[PDB]
RNA sequence: AUAGGGUGAAGCCAGAGGAAACUCUGGUGGAGGCUCGAAAAUGGAAUUAGACUGAAGGUCGGCGCCCUGGAGUUAUCUUUUCUUGUUUAUCCCGCUUCGGCCCCAAGGUGAACAGCCUCUAAUGUAGAUAAGGGAAGUCGGGGGAAUCUGACUGUUAACGAGAUUCCCACUGUCCCUAUCUACUCGGGGAACUGGCUUGUCGGCUCUUCCUAUCAUACCAUUCGGUAAGCGUUGGAUUGUUCACCCACUAAUAGGGAACGUGAGCUGAAUUGAACUUAGGAACAGUUCAUUCGGAUAAUUGGUUUUUGCGGCUGUCUGAUCAGGCAUUGCCGCGAAGCUACCAUCCGAAUCUAUAUAUUGUAAGCUGAGAUUAAGCCU
């Protein structure tokens, strides 16, 4: 899934 | 002698072997 | 009136009556009337 | 799968190996839990089920043709106290479940006894088959 | 980039 | 009429609606197809109310203000009352004190005690001829015809052409 | 003995036993 | 636990395993039927026709070939492929279908098997609640195959996983065979729940009842007849968790009757522990008579509206109220005995005196 | 009331008498087989 | 555990680098969160009251603030490592303010945020208070430093009821007048 | 959102306080304390115990009509 | 010195059946072999009045030859409490000290020799409690049934405090730990690599590292590239194996720490869904689970040395009252505190401290009476 840093 | 080989598991009729579970060359 | 319920709160039973004298220092009889494990909450 | 919408967290109270009542008229009496759908992962932690969670169960007592293979079930009653966002902790008499299919349609035609409000909302089929809610 | 450990 | 709709990708129109009362959701697509209301903070309106309007005790005072409350065990009024303007079939085991609140007939749809969920008239395909009104499925083989549609005859998108022709 | 018991009780009633 | 291999277990590798490997046998289980046959008078040597169902990979078939007459007809039926064996006719087909029937009929031209021995087992690991029942179902299917291929006075040997549905199999076996007995050979490692039951003396009825071999009602459950007595005295006993389902004809899970029915019934204990309420009729003459009593007051009616929150002190009061309501609504024979007793006493005294005459020798 | 002889025996000889009784019982049990035990 | 909090030693001071924590209570609010399963419904939740003037012996509504305070300490306890536990300085972010006293638009009870008999180990709230959703690091009577900075931050909070029951046990009353009107006349009050 | 009354002692029950028991009979029992819940579990009669309002209304201590 | 409890052998007496013998039913008798106690992996070149000890501080059997009618307490009650042949047996009820056989030692309770009372911060051990589940932990945890097995009769015989397997019930063994009482980290050590090698035994689970990447990121699923930031499970060991069997999950990837190394067991975020897009997708908008981490006690559950309130059993203060002892004596509830995924709140993927409320109507009316900060408010 999309991360915080993405 | 036929009964002995039959007990061993050799199907033979007067004597020629049709099928033996164990080899006859080593059967005492 | 001395509130010995508060002063002796949390102390083990086996030393309640002896330690009671320490929070005061025939009165010894009033302290030990109910034994080591028993001290009246309020004393006069 | 087959659930309608999202779900919140309810106090887990039915680990694997538990036995619960069968609340539908399919001919089964009790269900024995063998697995839980989407429980998560953790070392040494037994998977546990709450009401509204689909699990895999086997019919321990019932018709012999019913207990031929493992089958999905949905928990409708919980004996473990759980919180209700309207503001109340509550629990039921006993643990109960209903047999269904991987798409979430029950094999039976009616459900006996009260059905948890949360379970009767994730599964529209359960709401259709339930007679008592809360 | 995680720099490797040079020989 | 030939109306097909889904509530959040669910074909069970009768569960979330009744006529018209519409469940409160995260969109307005379902309402636009056809009263936003909730029953005990739930979206299952059609299986928790009955009328031609009776609501169970689980409904809060605020919800009742938003929309007659009945004190009776089978809180799924829509599942135990199959009614119209004139004739109302009820659960065989329903209490007498609420029958005076509901012509009321205690009957089963060929052994199915949930008259309000297996009869809409359209009855489920398992109905016998003696108890039979046409026996026809809905939403591509769903025997639950009371909750799978409302009757306008709004029904799930999954209804086949022959099934919609029967309806 | 009974007379002694009664007299002791009467004295105690009047607070004169000591 | 530990997710270790089965071959790494403490008892998985056994002297029977190595003995079978040395002897050429394909499994240690081959020794089981070796010992069982040694317990029941070598019944394989006197069979001459053998049928072995679920014989992967043929250990029991090998034992039969080594023991049964030379030109016997050992026929092995399996669902998984089997390595061919000399003088053994093996084929692959599921026994729970008509394909197995057709293939066996093709292979059983006219002879009827003198013995059928079954050693089937599922893939264990499902939970043992389904494994035991599906093994029992497999044994019943094997019996259904064997009943139509066994001569009168035949032998049927099968392996059953012990469970609640095991006495039912034993009873069904007893209705079709003369002597039915269970056993467990030493090569049946004592951690296992398998038990080998052998039944001899096949009845071979002319008109057998198919429903006796139908699993739909062979495995029928049994009802309950509990006393329902602790529910009156030990109300706060935290009754054993009811995890046995509900009654078939029960929908509301609720019961109510008239109070007069409680008065007139013969069993008050059973009715108090089952009903949820007793109904009061205010237009009944009997209740009119019962109302004007010293009872029916001082928190009595409220205890009637709910028979689930009372306790022993209230149940006893209700029972006493029910009791109150029920209350409101010759010489010749003696002479002969004396004569015979006198004769006996005289004889005994004479004998005692004669004996005392001769105890000073 | 306990007799004096009982008081003395239960405090001076009870333990060794019980031990001897146990040892005799063990010897009797261990000698049940071992063919060759005739009176 | 977390290696970012690696120094498990005690904080330098109780004032982590402003208001005094008073206690906690419970509220129920009418939720309006579109797209949520609890839209147009009622939710009960825990809030913490921080006294921001205190009976010690020594911003706007619908806004998220972060509280910096020293963790409550528990002393030495035996990563399988033994040592100091608690008394660490922690910053907790995204805590929505619910109120900047106990009467809501739906509850017509002239009552104060202070509970029956006051908070436990803390007196009545006689000054301004900040009522924050959730829990804030540090125990009662500690000093907490409030600081400024998802649809959550934009939600409008409509309070429906505030739990002012006694925290000093299983309280059942909101005001002393309510308890007096419930129980009735006592032997002493005659 | 409604103040209920405890099934045992008739004291007000507020949102959050107490625990509710749902019988298989579709009957809801609401409690205000664990004391009332434990008394209900031991099948104690509320009218017999003196601290409940049932005892006080069944003995004339408080008006009930 | 050879004791005590139970069981109740010969013999004797009284009745019934039977020609006797003999067998039955009752009593007596009191005996015994009777019983019971290309090439990786760390970074790299018990004291202060109180209490205790508590009289055990030739031989055998039955019969005959300690309790009770001046001092102490007295709010109330109590003429009270302490001391000076007919023999049982076939023959002719306590304590101390005629017939088969071959070192002294008080009383009261104990419907049980017993036992009880009296006169002259952390760690470890043990114990108890605990919501939901009920052996899912581990090699292997009060009843019923069936098998194996050991000495061995007349029906699936029976028997053994033998062993094994299933059924029901119960349980902190476990998920998953938490609280209370009493006493009270040693982690770690001490037949030669001549730059080898690759693509044609849950035996070490606070950890660290490698990439030769299983998943997540970027370029329905196959192949490949950057990529190690992050994550890589729960059951069976019950029949058969050549080594596995059954599910959940995004996936359940492969290796080094000399064959990973002995106190024990044989062998800093992460990921997945839901609405809408959209009737078999996605970006945009929106709502929530899973795992991990930090914190907190409003509520719900748990725990009680507030030994807080109330109850019961045994015993002792002459009796009520009020109390003591029996390691909360046994119970019900429970404050404060502690505490729970059993409670709540927050979070190209690469670079304050620490060695009003509770119970339940008092004594002689009455939600009365008692306790309420020792870490409550005032
Ligand atoms: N339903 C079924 N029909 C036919 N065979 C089956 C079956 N279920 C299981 N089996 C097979 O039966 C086998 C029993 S193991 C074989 C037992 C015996 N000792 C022998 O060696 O011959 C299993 O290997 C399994 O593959």
């Amino acid at each position: 899934a999309k991360s915080l840093r993405a | 002698l036929a009964q002995t080989l039959v007990n061993r598991g050799v199907n033979l009729q007067p004597l020629q072997i049709f099928d033996s579970q164990v080899p006859i060359g080593a059967t005492p | 009136t001395i509130n010995l319920h508060k002063r002796l709160h949390g102390v083990s039973f086996k030393k309640r009556a002896p330690r009671a004298v320490k929070e005061i220092k025939e009165l010894n009889q009033a302290i030990w009337k109910r034994g080591v494990k028993g001290v009246e909450y309020r004393l006069r | 799968n087959g659930a309608q919408g999202t779900k919140f967290r309810i106090s887990l109270g039915l680990p694997v190996g538990a036995i619960m009542n069968c609340a539908d008229n399919s001919g089964a009496r009790n269900l024995y839990i063998i697995a839980v759908k989407g429980s998560g992962s953790r070392l040494n932690r037994l998977p546990a089920a709450s009401l509204g969670d689909m699990v895999m169960a086997t019919v321990k007592k019932g018709k012999p043709e019913l207990r031929k293979k493992v089958m999905p079930a949905i928990v409708v009653r919980q004996a473990k106290s759980w919180r209700r966002r309207d503001g109340v902790f509550l629990y039921f008499e006993d643990n109960a479940g209903v047999i269904a299919n991987p798409k979430g349609e029950m094999k039976g035609s009616a459900i006996t006894g009260p059905v948890g409000k949360e379970c009767a909302d994730l599964w529209p089929r359960v709401a259709s088959n339930s007679g008592v809610v809360v | 980039m995680r720099v490797r450990k040079r020989q | 009429m030939a109306t097909r709709t889904q509530f959040e990708n669910s074909n069970e129109i009768g569960v979330f609606s009744k006529l018209c009362l519409v469940a409160v959701g995260g969109s307005e697509n379902f309402y636009s197809a056809f009263v936003h209301t909730t029953i005990a903070g739930t979206r299952i309106i059609g299986r928790m109310t009955a009328g031609n309007l009776l609501v169970p005790t689980q409904t809060t005072d605020q919800e009742l203000q938003h929309l007659q409350r009945v004190e009776e065990r089978l809180s799924a009024l829509g599942n135990v009352i199959c009614c119209n303007d004139y004739v109302a079939l009820v659960h065989p085991d329903i209490d007498r004190e609420t029958e005076e609140l509901i012509e009321v007939f205690r009957q089963t749809i060929s052994g199915n005690i949930l008259v309000g969920s297996y009869c809409s008239g359209l009855v489920h395909p398992q109905t016998s001829v003696q108890d039979q009104l046409v026996a026809g499925t809905v939403n591509r083989g769903s025997s639950v015809v009371g909750a799978g549609m409302v009757v306008l005859a709004v029904t799930g998108l999954d209804t086949t052409a022959p099934e919609l022709s029967v309806i | 003995k009974y007379l002694k018991y009664l007299t002791k009780k009467y004295l105690k009633k009047n607070q004169l036993r000591d | 636990m530990g997710k270790t291999q089965k071959k790494n277990s403490k008892g998985r590798l056994d002297r029977y395993y190595y003995l079978a490997k040395e002897k050429g046998y394909r499994a240690r289980s081959s020794f089981k039927i070796i010992q069982i046959n040694e317990k029941y008078g070598h019944f394989l040597e006197k069979s001459k026709v053998v049928i072995d169902l679920c014989a992967a990979p043929g250990s029991w078939c090998q034992v039969a070939s080594k023991l049964c007459p030379v030109n016997s007809l050992i026929i092995g039926v399996d669902i998984v492929p089997m390595k061919p064996m000399p003088n053994v006719i093996t084929f692959q087909s599921d026994i729970t279908t008509e394909d197995c029937r057709s293939k066996l009929r093709g292979y059983m031209k006219t002879w009827k098997a003198d013995t059928v021995l079954h050693d089937g087992a599922p893939n264990v690991g499902l939970g043992w609640v389904q494994d035991a029942f599906t093994q029992s179902q497999l044994t019943l299917q094997a019996l259904k195959l064997a009943v139509e291929n066994l001569v009168v006075n035949g032998t049927f040997v099968t392996k059953i996983f012990r469970s609640k549905d095991y006495n039912k199999l034993i009873w069904v076996f007893q209705q079709l065979f003369e002597k039915v007995e269970a056993t467990k050979p030493p090569a049946s490692r004592n951690v296992s729940a398998e038990i080998f039951v052998v039944c001899k003396g096949f009845k071979a009825p002319k008109r057998l009842d198919p429903r006796l071999l139908d699993p739909k009602e062979v495995f029928e459950e049994l009802p309950d007849g509990q006393q329902n007595m602790e529910s009156k005295i030990y109300n706060p006993e935290k009754k054993v968790r009811k995890r046995q389902g509900y009654e078939e004809g029960d929908n509301l899970l609720y019961h109510e009757t008239s109070i007069l029915d409680f008065v007139r019934t013969e069993d008050p204990i059973s009715m108090l522990g089952e009903m949820n309420k007793f109904t009061i009729d205010e237009n009944d003459h009997e209740w009119k008579i019962l109302k004007k009593l010293k009872q029916t007051t001082d928190e009595f009616r409220s205890c009637i509206e709910d028979l689930k929150v009372l306790g022993k002190k209230d149940f006893k009061m209700i029972l006493r109220w029910r009791k109150i309501a029920r209350e409101i609504l010759g010489l010749q024979e003696k002479q002969r005995l004396n004569v015979k007793r006198e004769r006996r006493r005289k004889n005994e005294m004479k004998q005692k005196e004669l004996q005392r005459m001769q105890m000073n020798m | 009331k306990v007799s004096k002889s009982t008081k003395k025996f239960q405090s001076k000889h009870l333990k060794h008498t019980l031990d001897q009784r146990r040892k005799e019982k063990i010897q009797k049990k261990r000698i049940q087989g071992r063919r060759g035990n005739k009176t | 555990g977390h290696l970012g909090f690696l120094p498990r030693k005690r904080a330098a001071s109780i004032r982590a680098r402003l208001g005094y924590k008073a206690g906690m209570t419970t509220i129920v609010r009418d939720l309006d969160r579109p797209g949520s399963k609890f839209h147009k419904r009622e939710v009960v939740e825990a809030v913490t009251v921080v006294d921001t003037p205190t009976p010690l012996a020594q911003f706007e509504q619908n806004e998220m603030i972060d509280a910096i305070a020293v963790t409550k300490g528990h002393g030495f306890e035996g990563v399988a490592r033994a040592g100091q536990r608690g008394y660490h300085s922690r910053t907790s972010i995204n805590h929505k303010i619910y109120r900047v006293n106990g009467a809501t638009s739906f509850d017509r009870t002239k009552k104060t945020i202070t509970p029956m008999g006051g908070f436990v180990h803390y007196g009545e709230i006689k000054n301004d208070f900040i009522m924050v959703k959730g829990c804030i690091p540090g125990n009662r009577k500690r000093i907490v430093t409030l600081r400024k900075s998802s649809r959550k931050a934009l939600e409008e909070v409509s309070l429906k009821w505030i739990d002012t029951a006694s925290k000093f046990g299983k309280g059942r009353f909101q005001t002393p007048a309510e308890k007096h009107a419930f129980m009735g006349t006592l032997k002493k009050d005659l | 959102m409604r103040i209920y009354q405890c099934h045992f002692c008739s004291s007000p029950c507020y949102p959050g306080h107490g625990i509710m028991f749902v019988r298989n009979d579709a009957k809801e029992f609401r409690f205000c304390r664990s004391k009332c819940h434990k008394a209900f579990k031991q099948r104690r009669n509320p009218r017999k115990l003196k601290w409940t309002k049932a005892f006080r209304k069944a003995a004339g201590k408080e008006l009930a009509v």
